[PDB]
RNA sequence: GCAGUCAAGCGUUCAUAGCGACAUUGCUUUUUGAUUCUUCGAUCGGCUCUUCCUAUCAUACCGAAGCAGAAUUCGGUAAGCGUUGGAUUGUUCACCCACUAAUAGGGAACGUGAGCUGGUAGACCGUCGUGAGACAGGUUAGUUUUACCCUACUGAU
RNA sequence: UUCAUCUAGACAGCCGGACGGUGGCCAUGGAAGUCGGAAUCCGCUAAGGAGUGUGUAACAACUCACCGGCCGAAUGAACUA
């Protein structure tokens, strides 16, 4: 202890007396374990074995490539339909969205109807009674923030959604602000301190989700610029 | 599904079927191997369980911690009186096992062997081995030929011998048989030590002594039909479960189609046959000298057998061997006393056992004193007397 | 406190994710089938996740936990740490994990979602997610785990030093000859080669005097520097002088060797004196009118003490040390048994009792060829510890002699010897 | 633990037979040999009280 | 299970009512409740309501309504189906919240707090007859309920709730009602904190004892008198422990805390 | 580890949920509580033991600085039947109890009554305290 | 004076008892502790193994002078007869039939007096006053009536435990006629009885004794030539920064 | 996950279309380890007893680590042997403190439904209903009962 | 299959050379090809990098990159199946 005591017994006493010689036969015989490793080891660690051992490679073949090379429009225009860029989505069936709920004793009524998917449901919500409430948006499922990308600037922000204005999926769907693939959301855009001509400071912008949020805890959009 | 919960078996797997043993005399199946450098020896001898009882004993046990202190133990007794030799068998070897060839008997052979080969007695005209003592006429040319056979081929050499049950208070009348192997060299010389050994008998002192480590193979005393708590070792339903708590209540929720040979059954308890080895004896006593159960510590004359004797068994008129602890059989049984099979690197197996007392006080109740004339001392003089 | 040792080792951020997540594919079951229950299926997803947050939040905690704190220490030892590791660098590293333990985060997000799963594909996915998630936050975790790694094999090998214990330090120049003082003085691995920063590090030695311990330190050097700049080596030896309660001994070594002059050495002292002010201070000078001015130079300051001597003679070395210390422990008293008497109550003669025997006796040399032969040797001949029987007899004292190897009844008929046997 | 079937353990049992252990069992052999034909001479003594 | 109901009952709620002991306002507060109520959900209105105001004098029931008005409305109020206080302006209040929200068709109202602080009791001390069951143990109500009032005011009754701020001791949590004290091990250990917050005058004059000192010594002083004693003479000091650890809370010995 | 000795076999009497005596005056009358050091591991077996044997306890009856408080100590006496090595079986009175650390040293100075001979010659500072032994 | 250490232990009263002119020790493994003894004594008094009632804590178990030696009730007739055919005809060895059997807690004595428990009276108790050795007194040390465990003595000087009071050792020392002072062993112990044997000419302690003890130790026993208890004058501030 | 950058290759008989492994950027909230830790709608858990898998918790043998020693971390062969006692039903799809060498994960049921044990008829409160009654609820009380048959299994002729 | 080296001697082995301005400039307690940042030039050459790695506190020493001697005929790399 109290220092690199052993760089200090190595410089005082020294290694061993077999520590070159076998050093240079570890280095030898990897040649052979390398490729014994490969016929062997069944499995996961063969797989990631594999993985390493390429990665090992395109390494190599980048380093070589870095020696042996180390060895019309203007600026301005340069860096440059109204279709929306999602167009088309898959169709969602009414069963995979509402879940059936059964109440009762004997459970024999069901008259309730729970949403699977990912929904946005406003900033005065105040659920419904429950002799009255049909419609169940549970609160694990309702998102107030979107994860919003700007397709120039390559910057993406984490903005509050305001509102859904087209799921394409039967429009009673918007009215509930089901949050599905394709679907048309109003955002704030305050924080990226965006103004019209006038002077007037834009706060709302149409986004397009990409993702299915009922995979991913995520909701990613794309703004509509 | 994963039990929730481990925990060790019930039972041991080895020990099975747990069926009754085929014969009263378990049958040794492993005598100890062979040194042909060695001088001519048995490797077992026969003798009759009797009781138990209780000893002190001065422990020089190193790095223990009744090193130098006395310590109370107890200690079996075998009747060993002395075994009779009239065969030998010699046993080749084969590609499938051993093989005997030939067995040879001695001239002159005793009502107890005849017993033995017989099933009723009483009316019998007891012509056993009339032919056999024919051929032992003028030379023998039998004899000697089936013994050269016998040191030409048969590569081991066992000894038949029997007991003197006569010399027991056991009302049995007949004689145990038994092959014991011997375990020196030069098959000739063993062919000769049993030729000169007919008829003639071997105590246990020319077998055994003091301070050795040897093996019991008995016969455990059954109890009959038993059913899974008693004789596998499981819990018991807590009270009032259907049908019965003193078993196995299921396997679990998982189907099977089966019932397994692990499943822990009711059925026969004892009479199981049972090899218990590495007991140390005590004392080679002997019936000639009294004050057997005396020491050096004690001093007070008296035999090894209590007052009113051995419960379900007599007093102890012959030479026997004490052994430390619990052997497998009940009082009133025939075993087998082997050694070893191995030499034991224990420490155990070297300490000189020193005896200071013996407990020679009655079997039959609460025992206070060693001797009558002690319960006459202490007791003072009665009515009956004067 | 005093060797921060136990610290579980910090490894990278790819082979704490390989760790992690291979504990997860192999403890928690790896099997789930479609036609399963729902329930099942939502459970065995749930497991994974909670099990994947618990190894990484375990790992954080094993490290925050392990690692000092660097502020609430001590100012010595946080001014020391500070100069190693950048005090900023540490705490930001850390803080940077503090609030990567974010997975709790998501593991209970991704739970919650999880609850209601209603398929397969939706539950995996949701799974995939948080490990995914929790992989990313490691993946921005590459550098700190490298600097805390190399941090933790240093903090390691760093020695546990008491700041309030009876101290004394060894200054002066490079080359000086301090550290083969501290070599004579005590033992202590360190290195004497003839150039300047031979030592990079602080280096202690104990030793006891007076049925005391003390420890001294050897401070690897000082330049004199006009000290708004000056390098991590010298800032140690600064820090530990103005620190510590000790004594201190600045090294002269009046003599053309040192490769540097006595006007530089009166110097520095004349420099490095404004810590001096409450430390104890002695000088040793280790072998023409100006040089001597130059002494009295350091004389004249009101606390100091001069004495010449050499590392040619080893009682000076000693003279000195103790010297050293008996100037410490004097203010030590300053700045912080009773045994009983009689009263004459009696005429009563009491005097030592002992036989000639032990005053004609002989000491017992464990070197010596011829000796007492001491039952330990016994035992090693005849046999170990374990085996050896010894004979409780052949010591006792008896009439005849013949007679060693008897044994005396105990019992007899009813009786016992032991109540019957008297002389008479 | 080590077992009782260890390598390690089963080496240092056979180095520890050879030597004071295989000695007190093959005294025992010449004991009992010399007692076991004393067992047939006193016998053959007995024969020739007739 | 708990706090899954305080949540449905705040989501499903228009109005969140917190009902406060008037012993211990700033004890049974609940303010991460609060902090949450601000972040979360701003649209709902989260007002005071002292309860118990007959177990302390009036001026202190002042005090403290003042001390808190300040901040959230904070009603004062009194739980009986029979002797009530405050009905008339709760009742007021609510209506005046349901004028608010015309257009909902109707207004749910949760009840928040601790155990043992009467919201039950104030539901049917509003509905003017046992609506909801009641007991002095803390945890009667297990599970929500809706209660109807001028079909356009739906009461709702929830569990109590304590959060687990660990600068609290298991002390404080036994001298607000939250625990059964009859599943604690040794009740001896907090008379201490009873003859602190208790005044000596009122204590002798519930048991009607005297003059005691060391309160190991008042226990026993009690179990002689009430003949509450062991097998042989060993007074039984665990249950009468039990017995005024379930009075003071009860209400059977008056105490009550000063505010600023 | 604390005592001196191997771990040898005397019969268990004092099962886990066992109130017995201490009779030192540092104060404790009671010790109750869970665990015994050197215990095995079955299931649906209670931890039991002795032979001078270390147990987690606590004060039922005593002082509150030390009520509420778990803490190590030895058993020294048992009220079991016990096998003495040499001769008979022995028993005690009662069970006692009495207070410790986990070296084996003692929070008391002094113990009443008789101590266990296996369990003083298995724990020095019980000899010590102990000024009769069985 | 002398360390060191049998199986592992610092406590010296789980081994031996040690006077001017024998040394009882426990049986053991090894012949370690017992060679230990023989080093520094070599053949010139009685070293006796054996064990008390088979027990090895004999020095707690024991007590004696030069003149004598006092074994309890639990002793058996052959560890008696034992350590009289050991022992020479000058010192009396004696069997006690007392309650409290701990002799070596209960008693601390030295060659011209000793304390003892306040407790039971005895017939030769009473007898031994006078008889066997000489005075006998009825004290206690601080509260502490373990006097042969919580103090050390010899015929030169004796030790106390440290929580013992300047007033009590004044008073003590008025009884035993010689020096005392309170101090610690083995790493802060205030049992000394158990920790340290000691005599006119020799010390035995522990391993982890520290050196401003042994000091101690060798200062209140004159083991070193020359330190007749005020080499206290000269470790005076070394006891006031170790405590 | 979304949107991107790059480029080893592929490349309508395209050099300047497209695809694209390995790497890599942004979003997730913060830079000084103060985070008071703070739960947000799921349509089971507990006894006896047996075996199996290894994706090894401990024990056994090894490798690499700034691995001084001591202890520990990562990993290779390995399923031979073990992998507990309890508190908590205002509840537990769990957690708490202890003992321990260790207190590893799972299956054979839950890929509809299958030992033994907890978790319809009467009555009350709540929501709704004109009402009969229903339920967003909650509480309480509340009778399946083999084997003597074949096979298997265990012992016995 | 394609591209390259080869009796003006290839590949592998041993041996020798592997220089000079120059310890190139910043930096530092010290850093001379080899902790780092940025230049990365010329000379003499058969060839010899302001240097491929080991190493030193720094130098040293060894090493490869490159050249030559001995050896005496085939060899290497990338791809496809
Ligand atoms: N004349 C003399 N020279 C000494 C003596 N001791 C050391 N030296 C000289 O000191 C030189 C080495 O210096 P160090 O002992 O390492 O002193 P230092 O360099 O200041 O020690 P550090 O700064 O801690 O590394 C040696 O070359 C010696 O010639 C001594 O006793 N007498
Ligand atoms: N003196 C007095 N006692 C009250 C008052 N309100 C409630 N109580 C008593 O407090 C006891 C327990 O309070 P609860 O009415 O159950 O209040 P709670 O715990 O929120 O009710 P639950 O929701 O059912 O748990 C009741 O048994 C009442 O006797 C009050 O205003 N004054
Ligand atoms: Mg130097
Ligand atoms: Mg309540």
């Amino acid at each position: 202890p109290q220092n690199d005591y052993i760089e200090r017994h190595i410089k005082q006493h020294g290694k061993r007396l077999d520590h070159e010689e076998r050093k240079r036969k570890r280095e030898a015989r990897e040649s052979h374990k390398i490729s014994e490793r490969a016929q062997k080891l069944t499995g996961w660690k063969g797989k990631q074995f594999a993985k390493k051992r390429y990665a090992e490679k395109v390494s190599m073949r980048k380093k070589i490539k870095a020696h042996e090379q180390s060895k019309a429009l203007p600026t301005y225009l340069l860096d440059r339909k109204f279709s929306v860029p999602l167009p088309k989505v898959r169709g969602i069936s009414e069963e995979e969205m509402f879940k059936v709920i059964k109440t009762g004793k004997s459970r024999s009524k069901s008259w309730k109807r729970m949403i699977t998917k990912h929904t946005f449901v406003g900033e005065g919500f105040t659920r419904r009674p429950v002799k009255m409430e049909r419609i169940i948006r549970p609160s694990a499922l309702r998102q107030k923030k979107a994860n919003v990308t700007h397709p120039e600037l390559g910057v993406t922000v984490f903005l509050p959604i305001l509102a859904v204005k087209k799921n394409p999926q039967s429009p009673m769907y918007t009215q509930l602000g089901v949050l599905t693939k394709g679907t048309i959301i109003e955002v704030n855009v305050s924080e990226l301190g965006m103004v019209t001509a006038g002077g007037k400071v834009v706060w709302g912008k149409y986004a397009q989700v990409t993702n299915e949020p009922d995979r991913d805890g995520c909701v990613n959009a794309v703004l509509l610029v | 599904s994963h039990r929730k919960y481990e925990a060790p078996r019930h039972g041991h797997l080895g020990f099975l079927p747990r069926k009754r043993a085929a014969s009263i005399r378990a049958r040794v199946k492993a005598f100890p191997k062979d040194d042909r450098s060695k001088p001519v020896a048995l490797t077992s001898f026969l003798g009759y369980k009797a009781g138990m009882t209780t000893i002190v004993r001065d422990l020089d046990r190193p790095g223990s911690k009744f090193h130098k202190r006395e310590v109370v133990e107890a200690v079996t007794v075998v009747d060993t009186p002395p075994v009779v030799v009239v065969g030998v068998v010699g046993y080749v070897e084969t590609p499938r096992g051993l093989r005997s060839l030939t067995t040879v008997w001695a001239e002159h052979l005793s009502d107890e062997v005849k017993r033995r080969f017989y099933k009723n007695w009483y009316k019998s005209k007891k012509k056993a081995f009339t032919k056999y003592s024919a051929k032992y006429a003028q030379d023998g040319a039998g004899i000697e030929r089936e013994l050269a056979r016998i040191k030409k081929y048969a590569s081991v050499v066992r000894v038949l011998v029997h007991t003197q049950i006569r010399k027991t208070p056991l009302a049995q009348k007949k004689a145990h048989l038994a092959e014991i192997q011997l375990n020196g060299g030069s098959i000739s010389e063993k062919v000769d030590w049993a030729r000169e050994h007919f008829e003639k008998t071997v105590a246990v002192d020319s077998v055994f002594e003091q301070n050795e480590m040897i093996d019991a193979i008995a016969v455990t005393k059954g109890h009959g039909f038993e059913g899974v708590t008693h004789r596998w070792g499981t819990k018991k339903l807590p009270r009032k479960t259907h049908r019965g708590l003193r078993k196995v209540a299921c396997i679990g929720a998982w189907h099977p189609a089966h019932v397994m040979w692990s499943v822990a059954r009711a059925g026969q308890r004892g009479y199981h046959s049972r090899t218990s080895i590495n007991h140390k004896i005590y004392r080679v006593g002997k019936g000639d000298d009294e004050a057997n159960g005396a020491t050096s510590f004690d001093r007070t004359k008296k035999t090894i057998t209590p007052m009113g004797g051995f419960v379900h068994y007599g007093e102890i008129k012959n030479d026997f061997i004490m052994v430390k602890g619990c052997i497998p059989g009940n009082r009133k049984r025939i075993v087998t006393l082997r050694k070893s099979l191995y030499t034991n690197t224990s420490r155990k197996a070297l300490e000189e056992v020193s005896l200071k007392w013996i407990d020679t006080a009655s079997k039959f109740g609460k025992g206070r004193f060693q001797t009558p004339a002690e319960k006459h001392a202490f007791m003072g003089t009665l009515k009956k007397d004067l | 406190q005093l060797s921060w040792k136990d610290i579980p080792t910090v490894a990278p951020a790819n082979d704490l994710l390989d760790i992690v997540l291979n504990r997860t594919q192999r403890k928690t079951p790896t099997v789930i089938r479609p036609g399963f229950k729902i329930t099942r299926i939502r459970a065995f997803y749930m497991r994974k996740v909670k099990y994947t947050g618990e190894g990484f939040v375990e790992k954080f905690e094993d490290i925050l936990k392990g690692f000092p704190n660097i502020n609430d220490v001590h100012p010595f030892h946080r001014d020391l740490m500070d100069t190693l590791y950048e005090k900023n660098h540490y705490k930001i590293s850390l803080a940077a994990i503090s609030r990567a333990k974010l997975v709790e985060q998501v593991a209970r997000d991704y739970v919650r979602l999880l609850k209601f799963g209603q398929s397969l594909f939706q539950c995996k996915q949701l799974k995939r997610a948080a490990l995914g998630r929790m992989a990313t936050i490691v993946k921005k975790l590459r550098d700190p785990l490298a600097y805390l790694e190399q941090v933790r094999q240093h903090i390691g090998r760093l020695p546990s030093i008491d700041p309030n214990t009876r101290t004394l330090l060894i200054c002066g120049y490079p080359n000086v000859g301090k550290s083969s003082f501290l070599r004579c003085i005590t033992k202590s691995d360190v290195d004497v080669q003839p150039y300047a920063f031979t030592t990079k590090s602080l280096y202690v030695g104990h030793f006891d005097y007076k049925y005391l311990r003390f420890q001294a330190i050897d401070t690897p050097g000082i330049l004199d520097r006009p000290t708004e700049e000056m390098n991590n080596i010298e800032m140690q030896s600064i820090y530990a002088i103005a620190h510590l309660r000790s004594c201190v001994l600045y090294f002269m070594d009046l003599s053309e060797q040192c490769g540097f002059t006595i006007e530089a050495q009166v110097k520095l002292f004349h420099s490095i004196k404004p810590l001096f002010a409450n430390k104890s201070v002695m000088v040793v000078i280790n072998t023409d009118e100006e040089r001597a001015q130059l002494l009295e130079s350091v004389k004249e300051v009101p606390g100091v003490e001069i004495m010449t001597s050499s590392c040619q003679l080893e009682e000076n070395v000693m003279e000195v040390r103790n010297k050293a210390c008996e100037k410490l422990l004097a203010s030590r008293i300053e700045n912080k048994i009773h045994v009983a008497q009689p009263q004459a109550r009696d005429d009563v003669k009491r005097t030592p009792f002992i036989p000639e025997s032990v005053k004609n006796l002989k000491k017992y040399d464990p070197e010596d060829p011829n000796r007492r032969k001491l039952a330990r040797d016994i035992e090693a001949e005849n046999g170990g510890a374990g085996v050896f029987n010894v004979n409780l007899k052949d010591k006792y004292l008896l009439e005849d002699d013949e007679w060693k190897n008897d044994i005396m009844p105990e019992i007899l008929d009813g009786k016992n010897v032991y109540d019957f046997l008297d002389p008479e | 633990a080590k077992s009782l079937r260890a390598s390690s353990h089963l080496n240092a049992k056979s180095v520890k037979r050879r030597g004071v252990f295989q000695k007190a069992v093959d005294a025992r052999e010449q004991r009992i040999s010399d007692k076991l034909k004393e067992d047939l001479l006193k016998q053959k003594l007995e024969d020739l009280k007739k | 299970r708990i706090w899954n109901e305080l949540y449905k009952v705040i989501d499903s709620s228009d109005v969140v009512i917190h009902v406060l002991d008037a012993r211990d306002p700033l004890g049974t507060r609940c303010k991460s409740v609060e902090e949450y109520m601000k972040k979360e959900t701003p649209h709902k209105h989260l007002i005071y309501v002292l309860n118990k105001c007959d177990l302390v004098p009036t001026w202190v029931a002042a005090a403290w309504v003042k001390h808190l008005s300040k901040e959230r409305p904070t009603l004062a109020f009194h739980a009986s189906i029979t002797n009530s206080f405050g009905k008339g302006s709760l009742i007021q209040l609510l209506r005046q919240f349901s004028q608010l929200h015309t257009d909902r068709k109707q207004i749910s109202v949760g009840f928040i707090g601790y155990p043992n602080t009467g919201k039950s009791s104030i539901i049917n001390t509003l509905r003017k007859k046992k609506v909801c069951q009641v007991a002095p143990i803390p945890g009667e109500t297990k599970v929500w309920q809706y209660i109807t009032l001028m079909k356009r005011i739906f009461l709702i009754d929830c569990p109590g709730i304590v959060p687990p701020s660990s600068k609290d001791s298991e002390e404080d949590i036994l001298f607000r009602g939250v625990v059964r004290v009859e599943h604690v091990t040794h009740p001896e250990q907090y008379i201490p904190g009873v003859l602190k917050r208790c005044q000596v005058k009122h204590l002798e004059r519930t048991y009607e004892i005297s003059g005691w000192k060391d309160a190991t010594e008042f226990i026993e002083i009690l179990a002689r008198k009430q003949g509450r004693l062991l097998k042989g003479g060993e007074p039984d000091e665990s249950g009468v422990s039990k017995q005024i650890l379930n009075d003071f809370n009860r209400g059977k010995i008056p105490w009550f805390v000063l505010p600023p | 580890n604390g005592a001196q000795g191997t771990k040898f076999r005397i019969s268990l009497g004092l099962p886990v949920g066992a109130i017995m005596n201490c009779a030192d005056n540092s104060g404790a009358r009671n010790l109750y509580i869970i665990a015994v050091k050197g215990s095995g591991s079955r299931l649906n077996r209670l931890p039991a033991a002795s032979l001078g044997d270390m147990v987690m306890a606590t004060v039922k009856k005593g002082k509150p600085e030390l009520r509420k408080k778990v803490m190590p100590a030895i058993v020294v006496r048992q009220a079991k039947s016990w096998r003495r090595r040499d001769g008979v079986f022995l028993y005690f009175e009662d069970n006692a109890g009495v207070i410790a650390n986990p070296k084996g040293e003692m929070k008391g100075s002094a113990i009443t009554g008789p101590v266990g001979k296996e369990c003083a010659d298995l724990w020095p500072r019980v000899a010590s305290n102990s000024g009769v032994v069985v | 004076a002398t360390r060191t250490q049998f199986e592992n232990s610092n406590e010296i009263g789980v081994f031996s008892k040690l006077t001017n002119t024998y040394c009882l020790v426990a049986v053991g493994g090894s012949e370690n502790f017992y060679s230990a003894f023989e080093a520094e004594l070599g053949d010139a008094i009685p070293i006796v193994h054996t064990t008390i009632a088979g027990t090895r804590i004999i020095g707690r178990m024991t007590a004696g002078n030069r003149r004598g030696l006092l074994v309890p009730t639990q002793t058996t007739d052959q560890e008696l007869q034992h350590l009289r055919n050991s022992l020479p005809d000058s010192v009396k060895i004696q069997r006690v039939e007392e309650r409290l059997s701990a002799l070596g807690n209960v008693i601390c004595c030295n060659d011209y007096v000793a304390l003892v428990h306040p407790d039971i009276d005895r017939e030769t108790e009473e007898l031994i006053s006078d008889v066997l050795g000489v005075e006998v007194f009825r004290q206690t040390i601080s509260g502490n009536i373990l006097v042969g465990s919580y103090c050390s003595l010899s015929n030169q000087g004796g030790l106390v435990h440290p929580q013992t009071s300047v007033q009590d050792q004044e008073e003590l020392s008025s009884l035993l006629q010689v020096p005392l002072v309170a101090g610690t062993v083995n790493r802060g112990s205030s049992v000394v009885g158990a920790g340290m044997v000691v005599n006119d000419y020799l010390a035995v302690t522990g391993l982890d004794t520290t050196a401003p003890e042994l000091s101690v130790i060798e200062s209140i026993f004159r083991l070193q030539d020359a330190q007749p208890e005020s080499i206290s004058g000269n470790l005076r501030d070394t006891l006031i920064e170790t405590y």
